[PDB]
């Protein structure tokens, strides 16, 4: 995923992948983690990847 | 007797007292040339021994890493975790000096098991850096999650603090 | 934060009497039951609910 | 004379709690189950005899907490170190009569024959997980077989309501362990575990290696299923 | 024993500030960079855990006397007149 965003910057775009809803992802993320007992998530961390991964696919 | 109840506030606050024990290793045992004491006092000793020994581990790592900008990731997140559970250790030493100072006022049984639970917390937090010296990422978190694979979930409560702060 | 309000308030797992931010709380174990001079006592077990 | 009789009394609870005397002397022995402590003679027949007979009360408890707060540390996590952590959070319950108990001195208002009146329930209490400690240390069980002879235990066993109680509650909180890795086992179908726990034990037709020395704690028509 | 232990806690209170105490000594260094201090001989054997207080209030001073020597003589308005503004926010 990390080669894939590489790529794009041989067509360079300093966009992220199709939407601006990964964008919002970010800022939502952090404090979610933030707020928490002391627990990172790493059950749903591999779900989101998937919404990742088949949007940054097809749109490279 | 009464010495010794202010004395086993400062190995808990620091290191040293008001007998000198002559190590920040080993076991932190009392030297005091005082053996015409009676024997129960130096079974507490022994106790207290691994309870000020286990206090005198977590200051060395924090310390070693006397902050810098090298590894300045996630080595120092790891600190900021044993910088939260010391900050608990001095918490209940405080109940302790209150119960001291009184405006039973002396140490029982009671405190004598209350400080275990502490040094089976602590211990956790022992096991956790005996298994990696290092600072370099990726290592210590592959540390942290071979003691949340183990059994019993009261320990491994513990554990996920800190392998939520390493993941940080 | 859970973790650390639940933490503070037992004072390190140092009060099984209730929970308190207070550092100035006397460390009491409650007095021998009302029974215990008719029927001894056995140790005391918990629950889960 | 009479000073000597309460001092007995109070050297004898730092026996009960498994540490060293201040006048009853310890013998060394390792594997030890019951070592022998040595007393203070008295002048008067009779409150020594007293002392004698609290005293394998105070031993069997010593023991058997002590080898069960290490041995259960050593292991390698499965679901008997979460039954040995257990005992050792019931042994803080255990403290808080003693520590209360003490609390009521400062100058004699007990006597031998109150001590053992007060620990009388407890003496059945602890001799039960006495057997428990016993049995897992001949077997050298591991986690499949622990809860085999502990499920047994606790429906076998009926003599004192504060112990069935304690024993359900033990060995409900090892089997939950054990009960959250079968869920993980018939809903999702991931085993992982330190060492397994189960009858299976993943790699024709063959992608299992059953055996018969692990098998759960309940009569093995649902280890089948 | 506890006369000398409420003693050692006033006296650091006008320590704290980056300030002369009562039996505490502070020599400034080079210029007020740095300022070693020195602990009564005490009676009570928390020496130790004396130090354990040092050491904050060491590091106190050099922040304040740094940034009040930026803001008001090296006249960098841009930013160091600026943030030693901030920093004196935070004092």
């Amino acid at each position: 995923i990390g080669k894939s965003i590489n790529f794009l910057h041989q067509v360079c775009h300093d966009q992220t992948p199709a939407s601006k809803a990964m964008a919002v992802g970010k800022s939502a993320e952090s404090p979610k983690d933030a707020a928490e007992l002391f627990t990172d998530l790493e059950n749903a961390f591999q779900t989101k990847i998937d919404a990742a991964y088949f949007d940054t696919s097809k749109y490279l | 007797e009464t010495s010794l109840v202010r004395d086993l506030l400062y190995v808990f606050q620091g290191i040293d007292g008001k007998f000198v024990k002559m190590c920040n290793s080993e076991n932190c045992y009392k030297v005091d040339g005082k053996v015409a004491v009676s024997k129960s006092l130096k079974d507490i000793t022994s106790k207290l021994s691994e309870l000020g020994w286990l206090h005198n581990k977590i200051k060395k790592y924090t310390d070693q890493r006397s902050l810098d900008r090298a590894f300045g990731l996630v080595g120092q997140s790891f600190c900021a975790a044993l910088h939260q559970e010391l900050k608990e250790y001095y918490r209940l030493l405080s109940v302790l000096h209150s119960q001291l100072q009184v405006e039973s006022s002396l140490t029982l049984r009671r405190l004598l098991v209350w400080t275990f639970d502490p040094k089976i917390r602590l211990k956790t937090l022992a096991a956790l850096v005996d298994h990696c010296q290092g600072r370099k990422g990726g290592e210590l978190a592959s540390a942290v999650h071979a003691y949340t694979k183990t059994g019993d979930p009261y320990m491994r409560s513990l554990v996920q603090h800190i392998l939520g702060l390493v993941a940080y | 934060d859970k973790f650390e309000k639940e933490t503070r308030g037992s004072l390190f797992g140092a009060l099984v009497h209730s929970r308190t931010n207070d550092m100035d709380i006397k460390l009491d174990m409650p007095p021998v039951p009302e029974n215990a001079d008719l029927s001894g006592l056995a140790i005391k077990v918990p629950q889960s609910i | 004379l009479p000073s000597q009789e309460t001092c007995l009394v109070e050297d004898l609870l730092y026996i009960l709690i498994g540490v060293d005397g201040r006048y009853i002397s310890v013998q060394p022995l390792v594997g030890r189950q019951s070592r022998s402590f040595s007393v203070e003679q008295n002048l008067d027949s009779s409150v020594k005899e007293l002392v004698n007979r609290i005293l394998p009360v105070a031993t069997n408890y010593s023991t058997v907490t002590r080898f069960v707060e290490e041995n259960s540390s050593f292991e390698y996590g499965q679901v008997n170190h979460a039954l040995g952590a257990a005992m050792r959070t019931l042994g803080k319950e255990y403290m808080i009569l003693i520590s209360q108990l003490e609390h009521l001195q400062r100058q004699g208002l007990l006597s031998l024959q109150k001590l053992w009146f007060y620990i009388q329930p407890t003496l059945r209490t602890m001799e039960v997980l006495a057997s428990i400690a016993t049995s897992l240390n001949k077997g050298e069980c591991f986690g499949g077989a622990t809860l085999s002879l502990l499920h047994d235990r606790t429906f076998g066993y009926t003599g004192d309501s504060q112990a069935q109680e304690l024993c359900l509650y033990l060995t409900k909180a090892a089997s939950a362990p054990y009960f959250d890795i079968l869920e993980r086992w018939i809903y999702r179908g991931i085993i992982n575990d330190p060492y397994s726990e189960f009858m299976v034990e993943e790699h024709w037709d063959q992608r299992y290696t059953i055996v018969q020395q692990q098998i759960p704690s309940f009569l093995q028509k649902v280890a089948d299923k």
